[PDB]
RNA sequence: GCGAGAAGGGAAGUGUGUUUCAAAG
RNA sequence: UUUUAUGAUCCCAGGCUGGUUUAAUAAGUCAAAGUUUAGCCAGAGUCG
RNA sequence: UUUUUUUUUUUUUU
RNA sequence: AGAUCAUCGAAUAUAACGG
């Protein structure tokens, strides 16, 4: 059964419909284009379905409880929350977004298409970030950070690192590229 | 105001060959939230506050229209106003060359881009081909 | 003269035709 | 030059007192008699205008046919209720704004509803 | 016979005609030529753009009853669609469909 | 050809048939095929059509 | 409505052109001129039967407009159509006059 | 990877290729200028193939012979009738973008007009000369 | 000299094309080319017919039967096919 | 009162011949104190297809009423040939039909000030406004309401094909930074529409977008022509190269341009342009740019990217221009899908 | 981001349809 | 003032069209008042 | 006027 | 946008507007 409709933080409590759509008892074919995603191999809705409310007993509530953003797991780490224990905001540093551990790429119903090479039978250029002004509405999973994009060239080391580059000045200080997931830097 | 909004003629005469959407797409615009709505694109509102901008000013009447009967006219048939001034030598030879060899060989000689397959270099340079083809045919038509 | 395009052999024949008919 | 403005109360008065909707037929003639227009204006020549400047049709008077007879009456007559239009406050505001210069533009020297002409 | 409760064919949405027009400048057959968008309308989109939308209601017959009983269930009958803006508000919501 | 296997220019003609043999018209109507999805407008020019052919168009003289 | 072979004969032909005239025009008298810049015009139509090839007339009465009133009762008059309806009963437009009653 | 298609699949060797023109290659360029229609398609895919060449630098030599002498002896008015007109949209463009003219400069057209502006007496009363950046001549 | 085609484009069906239509007697079908517009169903409306088409003869070799005067126009009004 | 009418939609046989025209308003009323007529000319010495018309002194012609109007009016509306208008013209219209003769002969000068890299995010336009606009006029608006003294003579309006003053108004301003200040506040304004009778006439909203631009270089013309698909894009980051530096930083994002070009000029932006192969491509890389904005935060009225296009010209020694071509052949590059 | 009633007989009699013409958002 | 046996007021039911060959001095040049099978047009709205 | 903002802008007086 | 027979159920007819 699909998980019960829940709101996030930050806003008012609202009242809930008696049918998902309109054609609910008619029709049965047709999809909404806000539909929840959370069947395995998707993605959050950024925020519409991301954080929701969060309750527990007396007991259980405690300063730890607070503290689950900044420990949620690499896979499910986005920007917002990574900066937030950084030093200086993470303020004066880079940060890259490394796409190989995407719930689409392991897991997922269409897990198994077919790509215009085939299959995979075996140094980059990935983009830099360097966050400039940052500005926090909601703590710790949203802000309005600027800063300036730039190309990196990667590494022959084991880990994923940015050797003497960003070279180029690709675009002047704007938005943030993605919100997904993102790695740390050597700053 | 009140039949038609706000509609610049720019994007009325270029929507021409739009197809309506469907029983479903309507849905998802009425579905709330309704954040496909656009800058004064409201449709509660757009019908009302035109209306009232409008009433500090003047109206100015309806023109006075007054029933006349038609003449009668005749049919009468007329030469084709586009009629492309070019000779027929120019296109017996161009014709040669797109249905002749050379066209298959013009083809594997072409440059290649970068995050372009092998197939798309040819493809792009046969469409290219395609598009002269069709005025060609389309002079020759109005000539004759 | 030789037509060796395939359009060009097409058209013949149609007027070929075309001629018988014509009195 | 100079024409006067009509200020929306004292139309009120005229409204109300010929008596929401009301009928055409006692509007035409307590307009006259208030002499708000001002030769003297005829009957005949406010009637003349109104079916001229297409308000019938505009305002949607054909439309309490269909109460009435139903499919009948949406063919033409010959292919039938005839009563005029009952102009509310607001359409017979647009209405007297409307003839109020029909009349001033008869005689100017510079016209201002249909200036252009067809050879 | 006197106030009688009538019935009236069903008309959908008509697509309008590619060979249109925006305003017929003095024609000269003896009617009135069509248009292209004919019903639809061209709205303002979010995201800086042009597209169609659903025009207020379109003429929404009210002398037919609903066809499936079971509309109450799911459906709250009898609505109005009203028009305001501030302190304003207009009276359109009779959608009646004259004659030819 | 033989040697070269192309295409000759001259070769046999059409082959018309006839019904019953009868090949003679003394009253032929106006045939509507002579300008096929093509019309005349109001200021002479031609202009198409959308409508869909008649199956039995040819077959009814 | 009739079949393809039916259109091709000349008793349906004949009607056809009887009928048919430019712009769609009618020919008929005046029976009522008594509403003010109103007259109707009784135009009489033909058509034609494919069984006992035999045509008939009916009569059909319309409302017509004119400008100077010239039209009196009992006056063939022109009629043309319009792509419009003004008027409760108004639906056709006045053009000339062919013969005219004493008085 | 597409690093490998553009390096085995991709080696077109053209003849007459990063060469410089000579007397005899400008005489064949107009030879077939003549034989193949200029202002009708595009013809520069056929010229091309016989020069053996880049479907630029074929251009760029053409338009240095002919466009330039004959552009340059000829009066030039800008005008934007034709060119002001949208895109159709489609499925996938459902927006109406920006847009840059190019208007012709004085080194390149010689914009001049044939006849100074002459108004009449009776008619040069109704001009406000607070209006306009040009004097007014005659 | 866009004017002419203007009766050709449908706003509700879409552009003019070019494709091959499935009928006949099962077991026995046979192509049929004509022209109509993108979202009309395979079997139905039709402006006008090109040719036809049968992969499978009793002789072995595929035939094909054409218009030589209307495929050259249809193509200079604008119209796509399939590849 | 009356001073004059004003003709339209002549035929060319009646403008190139002034004996022919003179001798149709000496029999409907005065002859050419006479009458006194004035023709509009080009910048290449050809008529156009109106022509204007002026009464004698008001000392004779001040008493005229309606009565005396509509007979003239319809007398002379006779005599010339069918399809023409023949409207009045006011005290207030009349000094404006003087202006939009000068303007037809100034077209190809006044499109020089502003034009180049010079005045770049700087022009506007706003095709709200009908034929009924004048400099003067116009110059108390944008002041009231937004407050901005913008230039008096910055303002270019375009023409239809029967040189008639064109809906499409452009204006300018002097400095950069009032230039978004503009297309803000202007949206949904009713100001007035006519000034006759002392009142207000019919109402119009006020629509001020940015849509398109203008430039004049040297370095241009040629360029322009050789591709069919040519893209402009600008509001780049400190100099670049183009194959060195604009190719490899190109792959990252979703441009997918055959070639490339520079804009020279020496200034603190740079400005690469683009090439497409087929329309569709063209078109794909439209909407990718738009989205991309908006995630960017940019700004929608912004210039970012737009379209390149070749303006008309008119040469000499010509039976017929381009632009009044029937015969052309230039839509078949841009298919449609639905 | 795009497409989706492709499974609809509930309404109507002078209507639904057919025919003749017209349509440069 | 308007319709009205050329059917005005008025009660129940039925949605309109095409489909190639087709024998006989009814030898149809379109199957001759009316007979169909892939098909055209067309078929309201609603989350308060 | 009150929550929501990945659709904006404005703020001076010799 | 113009024109464009009605039929069955046996049948039963003059109705609506203003003084």
């Amino acid at each position: 059964v699909p998980p019960p409709l829940k709101s996030g933080i930050g806003e008012p409590k609202k009242t809930g419909y008696k049918f998902p759509h309109v054609f609910f008892p008619y029709k049965s074919r047709y999809r909404s284009p806000h539909r929840q995603r959370w069947w395995p191999g998707s993605a959050p809705r950024f925020l519409l379905h991301s954080h929701p409310k969060r309750w527990a007993p007396r007991r259980d509530l405690s300063f730890a409880f607070f503290a689950f953003h900044g420990l949620k797991p690499f896979a499910e780490k986005n920007l917002y929350e990574l900066m937030h224990s950084l030093p200086l905001r993470g303020a004066s540093s880079y940060f890259w977004r490394e796409a190989d551990s995407d719930p689409w790429k392991h897991l997922g119903r269409k897990a198994n298409r077919l790509q215009a090479r085939g299959v995979r039978t075996q140094g980059r250029k990935q983009l830099v970030f360097s966050p400039r002004e940052i500005y926090y509405k909601r703590r710790p999973f949203h802000a309005l950070v600027f800063g300036r994009l730039s190309v990196g060239q990667l590494g022959a080391s084991p880990p994923e690192a940015v050797p003497p580059e960003p070279e180029r000045a690709e675009k002047p200080p704007d938005c943030e590229s993605k919100e997904q997931r993102k790695c740390a830097g050597v700053s | 105001a009140l039949p038609n909004p706000s509609v610049p003629r720019a994007a009325l005469v270029a929507a021409r060959f739009l197809r309506p959407p469907g029983r479903f797409k309507r849905a998802e615009l009425r579905e709330h939230p309704r954040s496909k709505t656009g800058a004064f694109a409201n449709l509660v509102k757009t019908a009302v506050r035109l209306r009232e901008k409008a009433r500090a000013f003047s109206l100015v009447p309806p023109p006075r229209l007054i029933p006349i009967p038609l003449p009668a006219r005749k049919k009468h048939l007329e030469s084709v106003r586009g009629v492309p001034t070019v000779s027929s030598d120019v296109l017996a030879r161009r014709l040669h060359f797109l249905l002749g060899p050379a066209a298959i060989e013009q083809q594997k000689a072409a440059k290649m881009q970068r995050g372009l397959t092998p197939y798309q270099t040819e493809l792009f340079m046969w469409e290219r081909q395609m598009r002269e083809i069709r005025k060609i045919y389309r002079a020759q038509y109005l000539q004759r | 003269r030789k037509l060796r395009l395939h359009q060009e052999r097409a058209s013949r024949g149609h007027i070929e035709y075309l001629r018988q008919l014509e009195r | 030059s100079s024409l006067p403005r009509l200020l929306d109360s004292e139309l009120t008065a005229i409204f109300q007192g010929a008596a929401i909707t009301v009928s055409s037929n006692r509007l035409f003639k307590a307009l006259l008699q208030s002499g708000i227009l001002d030769p003297v204006v005829e009957f005949q020549k406010l009637c003349d205008l109104y079916e001229e400047g297409r308000f019938y049709r505009t305002w949607a008077g054909g439309a309490h046919i269909l109460k009435i007879s139903g499919v009948k009456g949406l063919a033409p007559p010959g292919g039938i209720d005839g009563t005029p239009k009952h102009m509310s406050y607001e359409e017979f505001r647009t209405f007297v704004h409307a003839v109020r210069v029909w009349l001033r533009d008869e005689r100017s020297p510079v016209p201002l509803c249909d200036a252009t002409v067809r050879a | 016979a006197f106030d009688r409760l009538r019935r009236l064919p069903n008309k959908a949405l008509r697509p309008g005609k590619c060979a249109g027009s925006l305003f017929p400048s003095l024609p000269a057959s003896v009617g009135d030529a069509p248009s292209v968008h004919g019903d639809f309308c061209v709205v303002r989109r979010a995201d800086g753009g042009f597209h169609l939308v659903p025009p207020y209601p379109p003429r929404i017959n009210r002398t037919v009853e609903p066809y499936p009983p079971s509309a109450g269930n799911f459906y709250e009958l009898n609505r109005q669609f009203k028009l305001q803006w501030k302190n304003v508000e207009y009276q359109f919501v009779p959608k009646l469909l004259p004659r030819p | 050809y033989r040697h070269s296997g192309k295409p000759a220019d001259w070769q046999l003609p059409a082959r018309p048939f006839y019904r019953q043999g009868v090949s003679g018209l003394l009253f032929p109507p106006r045939l509507r095929r002579g300008f096929p999805s093509m019309r005349v407008n109001s200021k002479g020019q031609f202009v198409g059509v959308n409508k869909m052919p008649y199956i039995a168009e040819k077959a009814q003289p | 409505h009739y079949k393809t072979w039916q259109r091709n004969t000349a008793g349906y032909l004949r009607t056809f052109m009887r009928n048919k005239l430019p712009n769609n025009e009618m020919i008929g008298y005046v029976i009522n001129d008594k509403h003010p810049k109103s007259i109707r015009v009784a135009c009489d139509r033909f058509m034609y039967v494919m069984r006992y090839k035999k045509t008939f007339r009916y009569t059909k009465k319309v409302w017509a407009h004119d400008e100077e009133s010239e039209a009196r009762l009992g006056d063939v008059v022109r009629i043309q159509p319009l792509g419009y309806r003004i008027g409760p009963w108004k639906n056709y437009v006045l053009v000339r006059v062919l013969h005219k009653e004493p008085r | 990877s597409y690093e490998d298609y553009i390096d085995k699949f991709q080696a077109p060797p053209l003849e007459n290729e990063n060469k410089e023109w000579t007397e005899a290659d400008d005489a064949r360029l107009l030879e077939l200028a003549a034989q193949y229609d200029v202002s009708f398609g595009d013809p520069w895919l056929y010229i091309s193939w016989e020069m053996q060449r880049d479907f630029v630098d074929v251009q760029t030599r053409y338009e240095q012979l002919v466009t330039i002498p004959k552009n340059k002896e000829r009066h030039c008015e800008a005008v934007l009738t034709k060119c002001t007109k949208p895109l159709f949209f489609s499925r996938y463009f459902k927006l109406l973008p920006s847009m840059l003219y190019v208007i012709p400069s004085k080194a390149h057209f010689n914009t001049a007009p044939v006849q100074p502006f002459y108004l009449p007496t009776p008619f040069a009363a109704y001009r406000r000369n607070d209006c306009f950046r040009q004097l007014h001549s005659s | 000299v866009r004017h002419m085609f203007l009766p050709f484009y449908s706003k509700e069906r879409g552009p003019p094309r070019i494709r091959m239509q499935v009928a006949g007697v099962k077991g026995k079908r046979f192509y049929k080319i004509v022209a109509a517009n993108q979202r009309d169903p395979r079997d139905g409306k039709h402006m006008e017919v090109l040719g036809s088409y049968a992969p499978c003869t009793p002789s072995g070799v595929e035939e094909l039967r054409l218009r030589f005067s209307r495929i050259k126009f249809w193509l200079a009004a604008g119209a796509a096919f399939n590849s | 009162r009356l001073e004059g009418f004003l003709l339209s939609n002549l035929p060319p046989e009646v403008t190139n011949n002034q004996q022919l025209l003179s001798s149709l308003l000496g029999r409907s009323g005065l002859p050419v104190n006479s009458a006194s007529i004035l023709l509009q000319r080009s910048r290449l010495g050809r008529t156009a297809g109106r022509c204007l018309v002026l009464l004698p002194f008001p000392s004779s012609a001040f008493l005229t009423g309606e009565d005396r109007k509509a007979l003239q009016t319809r007398l002379a509306a006779v005599l010339p040939a069918g399809s023409t208008v023949t409207a009045c013209d006011r005290n207030d219209v009349e000094n404006c039909i003087e202006e939009f003769e000068r303007y037809f002969f100034l077209t190809e000068d006044l499109q020089r000030l502003g034009v180049p890299s010079n005045l770049r995010k700087v022009v506007t336009l706003s095709p709200v406004p009908p034929t009924y606009g004048r400099r003067e006029v116009r110059d108390l608006l944008r002041e009231h309401a937004n407050v901005d003294v913008d230039p008096r003579d910055i303002v270019f309006r375009f023409r239809k094909d029967g040189v008639q003053g064109d809906t499409c108004y452009v204006l300018c301003r002097s400095e950069r930074d009032a230039g978004v200040v503009l297309a803000r506040i202007q949206e949904t304004a009713v100001p007035n529409r006519v000034h006759y009778g002392q009142l207000f006439g019919c109402s119009f909203l006020w629509a001020s977008r940015s849509a398109l631009f203008l430039c004049d270089s040297q370095l241009d013309y040629l360029p322009a022509r050789s591709p069919f698909q040519v893209f402009t894009t600008g509001w780049e980051g400190d100099v670049s190269e183009e194959e060195f530096k604009n190719l490899a930083y190109q792959l990252r994002l979703f441009p997918k341009a055959v070639r490339k070009f520079s804009h020279p000029g020496g200034e603190d932006v740079s400005s690469f342009f683009l090439e497409f192969h087929r329309m569709r491509d063209a078109k794909l890389t439209m909407s990718r740019l738009q989205l991309l904005r908006r995630r960017w935060r940019i700004g929608a009225n912004t210039p970012f990217f737009g379209f390149l296009r070749m303006a008309d010209l008119r040469f000499e020694d010509d039976v017929k221009f381009a632009d009044e071509d029937s015969a052309a052949d230039s839509d078949l590059d841009e298919p449609i899908d639905y």
